Order: structure tokens, then C-alpha cells, then sequence
């Protein structure tokens, strides 16, 4: 087989070589919460993704689905640029 | 259960996330999972309004007004009585009166506050 030395030429990466953003030491994934005295980690286990849907005052129309909604769409966006990326 | 727009509950609770426990009020709307419950809230010394919805696990109806009910049906019921008394109004607690005592019940003792 030839060698796959094709890489992904996304805009993401061009971004950075044009700018001073060095890329993320990946630290871990052990963020920090309030008022629950313990690190509930962003992503990974019952993050703080579904936190703001399990809480039970959303005080500000159902507005704990627009939530969902939202990150959903933020996801398809994210498949989108992938795909668009795709055709590097 | 079966909650309706404009019925009266209390914020029921089962590390709370927050401090709205007690604050009762009254549902202004309702969907599928999700009820909105009006409550009021003041800065210094001017009161504002509040929007505020609860997840239906933690609410539970308010039983106040069956007092008002129960005192409408009294009154009612004396207003008809009197057709064969007056002076239906609520009355406070009055100071107690005066009452004889003997001591055959119980010698009065001493309790030495040494303590012991």
C-alpha cells in the first residue's frame, strides 16, 4: 500500500500558522464546578453539558429543550465543517 | 399530578444549587414537562416581579386556600342558622381566666436546682 502521508488540510490548522495560538496542552479533562463541591469534569461523566438540563430552576416556552437544541446544532455545524473540510 | 395554569402550589424539594425553597407562588404556565411558577423578588426596598419555572418532580399544590373555603362555609352555614345568631367573626386567642387549683392532686414539690 502507498504511504498515507496526506494530512487534513483544515482551516483550523492554516489559522494557527498565521497566528500566535500555540495549541492546547490537553491538560485533562477535570474542570471545576460551584455548588456542588466536587470537580464534575466538563466532559466524560455527567458533565456540566447535561447539568444545566438536569437543574430544576431555570429561571429567566420551555426553555430546558432550547438548551439540547442548541448544543445539537452546535454539533451539526461541527459535522458540517467537517464534511466542507472533507474535500481539502 | 394534574396542575392547571393559575393554581397556587409551593416549591417542593426532594447542595440544593440554590436557596428558592419556600418561595410559593402561582403557576402562570404549563407545557409537557415543565411548569412556570410567578414569584416576586426586591432590591433594597423596591419590590420587582419574577418569572420562574420548576420541573413538575418538585412541586406540590397549596393547601391555604381551604382554610378561606372552610371559613365561607361556616359563615354560610351560620347566616342560614340564624334564620330560626350574629357575631359570626373570627375571635383571637383569649387570655386565659381564672381557675381554683387543689393541691390533693399533687403536693407541690422542690426540684433542688443544685442541679443534683
Amino acid at each position: 500500500k502507498p504511504l498515507p502521508k496526506a494530512k487534513a488540510m483544515t482551516k483550523w490548522e492554516k489559522f494557527a500558522a498565521k497566528k500566535g495560538i500555540k495549541p492546547k496542552e490537553r491538560a485533562g479533562k477535570m474542570i471545576y464546578d460551584e455548588a456542588s463541591g466536587e470537580w464534575v469534569p466538563k466532559w466524560g461523566y455527567k458533565g456540566a453539558n447535561k447539568k444545566l438540563d438536569d437543574q430544576w430552576l431555570v429561571e429567566v416556552i420551555d426553555p430546558r429543550t432550547l438548551n439540547r437544541a442548541e448544543r445539537k446544532r452546535l454539533v451539526k455545524k461541527n459535522e458540517k465543517q467537517q464534511r466542507r473540510n472533507m474535500k481539502n | 399530578k394534574v396542575y392547571k395554569v393559575g393554581d397556587i402550589v409551593d416549591i417542593k424539594a426532594n447542595m440544593p444549587h440554590k436557596f428558592y425553597q419556600g418561595k410559593t407562588g402561582v403557576v402562570y404556565n404549563v407545557t409537557k414537562s415543565s411548569v412556570g411558577v410567578i414569584i416576586n423578588k426586591m432590591v433594597g426596598n423596591r419590590y420587582l416581579e419574577k418569572r420562574l419555572n420548576l420541573r413538575v418532580e418538585h412541586i406540590k399544590h397549596s393547601k391555604c386556600r381551604q382554610e378561606f373555603l372552610e371559613r365561607v362555609k361556616a359563615n354560610a352555614a351560620k347566616r342560614a342558622e340564624a334564620k330560626a345568631a350574629v357575631q359570626l367573626k373570627r375571635q383571637p386567642a383569649q387570655p386565659r381566666e381564672s381557675r381554683i387549683v387543689s393541691t390533693e392532686g399533687n403536693v407541690p414539690q422542690t426540684l433542688a436546682p443544685v442541679p443534683y
